[PDB]
């Protein structure tokens, strides 16, 4: 046999792909199988010899509402203490939803955040990512959203390989806002086995699908950081002697990310609203992780280093951001305000670019220039504890339009 | 006897006796697979279902047949997966919102009762591809064409109400059904390729005038994420001048297929008044459905397209997105341990893409009718870099580039077509049509291109004051009018979503009329001309009913009183 | 044995490199040989088992004037119907021409196209490529050239993996201009085996060498698209487990391209004038295919996206284009006109660059600015059906020089 943690090479009669095997002090997942040769990934630190007990099945979790109020690891095992009821066991990979069975999201979930609600509103059942440069307050943004759109919903938080400072920031806010009792938290530590990291969003979404589509609930799922998830997938892909693609990432990265993101949506019985969060490595949106995620999620909220440097929270780029399904939920009045905001801000930014030339150009172009300045100062800029009704957000736009000289 | 000896993602290796491209059933759960390679006693099989949980100790079953699709009544207005399995029936059988692994259902409804009206008599001699009769499929005249390989005398032919599995005729002792099976990897035969003849009218202005293709042509639509590929293809699927529309969701969002299911039954064909769904076939293999089934969905949709083409109809296939099919090829190639070529894609990427696009074309059918298959392929280049293999290979196969642009999408200019980079190689075949029915559109088209180009040349100088002369400023003025009033088209406005040629031509004429007037008046300043606000009225035209559009144009024509 | 089309692995006693082997319904070419193991490439779609008949020779074609008036596939097999006379069989690879036996091209073939004839004329026996961005009318340019320089010559057209729209465009023009009866056409479809694609230019040039150097004729060879040819070569190189070079292309790409391009030229008995056409992938002339081709052909006509966008046909870049042997055929007067055109246009373009700054600078520099504008409008711009004598082209230059204020 062979050991180089977290990898073991082992001899098995008729190996099963994905099979869970019991060792003395730990478990493993079979990730490769040829004839009677198997490769397996250890759940955790192991050093003992490799006597094997085969479960004869792929990894499953018992699904119930017992998880609600609890904190678990990436395998769904309790950290806080009490085990949920065994069983009703489910494949953590789950199944693809039939698009015939879907309903297209059409109901706006108001966040109270102007830079989101007006032009890029989140809809119930939508999947939408937050893209952030390293260092920017992506966590605060997610928490402020969760605080306002999940007052009536179960929150599921998947922490994928983030440092303790990060996942404790979430836990503490959920506790202080009293959302902790209606939350299920799944945590894989940064130094954990890659198999625990990639299982984290799978067990969280398996629970989410149970709660939403069997218990008929509306569910909010937050997950962070997808860049750490991709890293774990690459680690496993490389342990298997797979032929690497761009930057070592596996060729099926898009398909694997989709097998997570697409486990969301709206049906007649319930909904899963999904917000994946990722760090754009070199603040490069064309990096494979944010790029593939962009091709899958139904839009994204993009954070801006420039706005952050101007002391603007939340530092949302109004033009790089997008909500694909937004129009489905907007009134004609709402559509009018979104269009006027987006188009005038863009024209204002163009006028700003040439202002590093002609300095201060056209009267019309001086009005748009001021509009963009005020949008960032009075519309986008907003306190972490501030909630704005959509009517209040419209009023701000009206006020800025007057100050600027625009209609 | 046959046994699995390895499982590696979508690739299964089995020992036993197999034939190349034979469909096999893998494991005890009998998952659909296809033999793609043979090495001595081993077979390399791509599985069209999830392979997690499969065991080395499991049998593989022969079928002795290739991958086929049922062609007949029952396809229209329905949604199928990559293997041709009806998603509505899957939902009803399982009573679940999930797609089970291993479920097998027949493609065409076996209980639906059709009315068959024969077009041949007993004693008539029949050859392959002949129309033996017709079936009304909710307003569509479905032509029952006999398989290309059947020939002989009609010994018996019936009439009336039948289900799909019932004999409707007998030729040389062989039963004829309302349907036949065809291998999706095999192009359907025809008599000869015909010359282009007629433009492919989409209902989208930029695609109809600026970069049109001919019926039976092909185009690529590459763009970064969020640039508008899916909406553009759906707009074409909605309003295209076509008998049949096939939308292939290849590795994209489930909600986008659901969107079509929700909206198309509410929309009316501007040519028949019939609802759009009745001419539409949906093929859905979403991003998280089995990866190998993406390849199947592409060949499947092409085959169905050829089938309706063979009936003497015009067909359009929209494929969104072809990059996902390329990913599937790359993944299979990787598991096979093939040496990757450029960007990790297999070296045979171009040849594989050609197997799809070369199926397009206008043809003389086996039954001596004219039919066309037009193919629109969306491409999803990583990071929006067009220099990548999928985009570049596709450009050497298709007849037009409809390039989507980040900068336009950024400022909500939709369709975000880059009018400097995009092209059509088929203008010479369609300019005839436009000349006849609209004399001055060839000149105005050239004029639009000239203004957009000149405006482009000027915007770099503008980064040094916006100081320009009136003879230069007029290009920024007219360019804005063309961009905001003609090129831009709101897919989700009730009035602007569809643009018939009358509206399109009239817009060109009023813009041109404004242009010739403004030019004549240069020698009063431009500042005083813009104050009249005629340009802002023209820009708002596209948002008007039709019987408000015509009225406003009359209003604008007078207001162009340079007296 | 092994099958994964178009590749078969097969056991042979003493395999011959390049050997043709007969199967039941098809043929194959042995592309690799170690001991008694061989790899072979199928001519076409095959599915039957792999009983082998060895021809004992590499691939050859019967050479004769029978091909003239016919249409054939990449293997030289008739499409239209009638087989040419067997045999006089020739290795399709042919042999290198002895440079001692060559004559340097010195006779201008007038195209009637001003943008070519004045500054970059084509000479009889010259090899010169057309480089085009995707979408530009490279096909029209080749046809307009062929129409005027081959009124007395056999035209050989090699279509390498181009779509039917493209090769039918050629066939139809040859038919409408009545050049079809004195033409031989070789076509490999886009979805054909890579072995047929790389044999296409070889069988065409084998015929060309026979016609030119045995039957003492002047021959014009057109081939398109060399980018598809390189793709097929890479496909074969990758099937062989060869160590890939830049972008997967084989290390010997230059040498293989040369083994095609150098089968052209002038001798005392006859001539092969060769015009290879290629698409520059991302409109990048530094891409390996146009770059290597540039290093081999005796110049190139480069098409310009900018000129195309200005509605200029033919969109030839006067400065990026080059005919290496041009000077050999030009009179002193012709040399004078070419020099004045090239140098003044270049100076005009420089003046144009700064015109996006100073706007409208020097008197001298205003004259060159106008010259470049008029060159593009009145000299380069020309109808697809228009023929200009060299004298007419000189007259246009004279007229433009006067309008511009230059001597
Ligand atoms: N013609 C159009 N009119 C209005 N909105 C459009 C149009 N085209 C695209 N959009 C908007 O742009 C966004 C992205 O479009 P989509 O087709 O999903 O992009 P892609 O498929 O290229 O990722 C969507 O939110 C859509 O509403
Ligand atoms: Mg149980
Ligand atoms: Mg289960
Ligand atoms: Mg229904
Ligand atoms: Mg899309
Ligand atoms: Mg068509
Ligand atoms: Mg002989
Ligand atoms: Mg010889």
């Amino acid at each position: 046999p062979s050991i180089k943690p977290p990898l073991i090479a082992v001899e098995l009669e008729n190996p099963m792909l994905g099979e869970v095997i019991d060792l003395e002090e730990t478990k493993a997942i079979v990730i490769a199988a040829y004839e009677n040769k198997a490769l397996a990934l250890l759940f955790d630190y192991y050093t003992g010899e490799i006597q094997i007990n085969r479960q004869g099945n792929t990894y499953k979790i018992a699904v119930s509402e017992d998880y609600i109020g609890g904190i678990f690891n990436g395998f769904g095992e309790p950290i806080k203490g009490p085990k949920p009821y065994p069983e009703d066991y489910r494949d953590i990979n789950g199944l693809a939803i039939n698009p015939y069975a879907r309903k297209v999201p059409n109901e706006i979930l108001y966040t109270g955040i102007s830079s989101i609600d007006v032009a890029h509103p989140l809809l119930k059942g939508q999947k939408i990512a937050i893209f952030s440069p390293p260092g920017l307050p992506m966590e605060r943004l997610a928490l402020q959203i969760a605080r306002n759109v999940a007052k009536d919903k179960t929150i599921i938080f998947a922490a994928i390989g983030v440092p303790s400072d990060i996942y404790k920031m979430f836990i503490d806010e959920f506790i202080n806002t009293k959302a902790i009792m209606n939350s299920a938290i799944f945590i894989s530590k940064a130094d954990s086995s890659p198999i625990e990291k990639i299982y984290t969003p799978r067990v969280a979404l398996t629970l989410a699908e149970y709660l939403a589509f069997e218990k008929n609930r509306d569910v909010l799922v937050l997950m962070l950081d997808m860049t750490n998830y991709a890293d774990a997938l690459r680690e496993i892909s490389t342990l298997r002697k797979e032929i690497p693609s761009r930057r070592g990432y596996p060729a099926y990265l898009y398909t694997d990310l989709a097998s997570i993101y697409e486990r969301s949506g709206l049906t007649s019985k319930g909904s899963i609203t999904l917000i994946p969060m990722l760090t754009m490595p070199g603040n490069d949106i064309t990096h494979v992780v944010p790029d593939l995620t962009g091709y899958i999620t139904e839009g994204q909220y993009v954070l801006s280093q420039d706005l952050h440097s101007k002391n603007i929270y939340p530092p949302i780029d109004l033009l790089k951001s997008l909500s694909r399904l937004a129009k489905n939920g907007m009134s004609k009045k709402h559509k009018k305000y979104a269009d006027i905001l987006i188009k005038s801000y863009a024209k204002g930014l163009e006028a700003r670019d040439i202002a590093t030339i002609v300095g201060e150009l056209s009267k019309e172009d001086k009005a748009y220039l001021k509009f963009a300045e005020l949008v960032e100062k009075e519309f986008i800029k907003q306190d972490y504890y501030e909630y704005r009704s959509i009517e209040k957000s419209f009023e701000i736009i009206d006020s800025i339009l007057s100050q600027s000289g625009l209609p | 006897m046959n046994r699995i000896i390895s499982i590696n993602g979508p690739l299964v290796i089995a020992k036993g006796k197999f034939s190349i491209f034979e469909v096999v059933r893998v494991g005890e759960e009998k998952l659909i697979g296809e033999v793609i390679g043979i090495e001595n006693d081993k077979a390399y099989i791509q599985v069209y279902e999830d392979t997690n949980g499969l065991k080395v100790g499991e049998p593989v079953f022969n079928t002795g047949k290739p991958l086929t699709i049922e062609l007949g009544p029952g396809l229209l207005a329905n949604i199928f997966d990559g293997l041709g399995r009806p998603l509505k029936d899957i939902y009803e059988k399982t009573q679940s919102i999930y797609i089970p692994k291993g479920i097998d259902l027949p493609t065409l409804d076996r209980k639906k009762v059709w009315e068959f009206i024969p077009k041949k008599k007993k004693g008539d001699t029949i050859k392959g591809g002949d129309i033996i009769g017709t079936v009304n499929e909710n307003g569509f005249e479905h032509r029952i064409i006999v398989p290309p390989n059947v020939e002989g005398k009609i010994e018996e032919i019936y009439e009336g109400n039948f289900t799909i599995e019932e004999t409707i005729a007998i030729v040389n002792g062989k039963p004829i059904k309302l349907y036949h099976e065809w291998p999706i990897r095999k192009p359907r035969p025809y008599k000869e390729k015909l010359d282009y003849n007629y433009p492919f009218i989409t209902g989208t202005r930029v695609l109809d005038i600026m970069f049109p293709i001919a019926k039976g042509g092909s185009a690529a639509v590459p763009g970064p994420f969020g640039s508008g590929k899916t909406v553009l293809n759906q707009q074409i699927a909605k309003w295209a001048d076509s008998d049949i529309v096939i939308y292939i969701g290849c590795g994209e969002r489930g909600n986008e297929m659901t969107e079509v299911l929700e909206e198309f039954p509410k929309l009316k064909d501007p040519k028949t008044g019939k609802p759009l769904m009745y001419r539409t076939i949906l093929i859905a293999n979403t991003s998280n459905m089995p990866i190998a089934a993406r390849e199947a969905s592409i060949y499947l949709g092409a085959t169905i397209g050829e089938y309706f083409r063979d009936q003497g109809y015009s067909v359009v296939v929209n494929a969104d997105s072809t990059s996902r099919w390329a990913e599937a090829l790359r993944e299979i190639s990787s598991r096979l341990g093939e040496i990757p070529s450029e960007e990790g894609y297999p070296a045979y990427l171009l040849r594989k893409l050609a197997e799809f696009y070369e199926r397009s074309g206008r043809v003389r059918t086996l039954n001596d009718l004219e039919g066309s298959l037009t193919i629109i392929g969306a491409v999803s280049p990583p990071g929006g870099d067009f220099s990548e293999p999928v985009t570049q290979n596709t450009l050497r196969l298709v007849g037009a580039l409809w390039a989507l642009d980040s900068k336009l999408a950024y400022k909500r200019h939709y369709p975000a077509i880059n009018y400097l980079i995009s092209y059509t190689k088929q203008w010479e075949f369609v300019k005839k049509y436009f000349e006849e029915l609209y004399e001055d559109v060839i000149e105005i088209r050239e004029e639009f291109f000239a203004i957009l180009k000149r405006e482009s040349e000027l915007m770099d100088i503008v980064s040094i004051v916006g100081a320009l002369s009136d003879n230069e400023k007029i290009y920024l003025h007219m360019g804005r009018i063309i961009r905001e009033g003609f090129l831009q088209q709101d897919a989700f406005d009730e009035n602007d979503s569809y643009s018939p040629l009358e509206k399109t031509i009239e817009l060109m004429r009023i813009i041109h009329k404004y242009y010739v007037t403004v030019k004549q008046l240069l020698g009063i300043p431009l500042e005083e001309i813009e104050q009249k606000g005629i340009h802002e009225k023209i820009i708002k035209l596209r948002y008007k009913s039709l019987k408000e559009f015509r009225e406003e144009i009359k209003a604008i024509e007078q207001e162009i009183l340079s007296l």
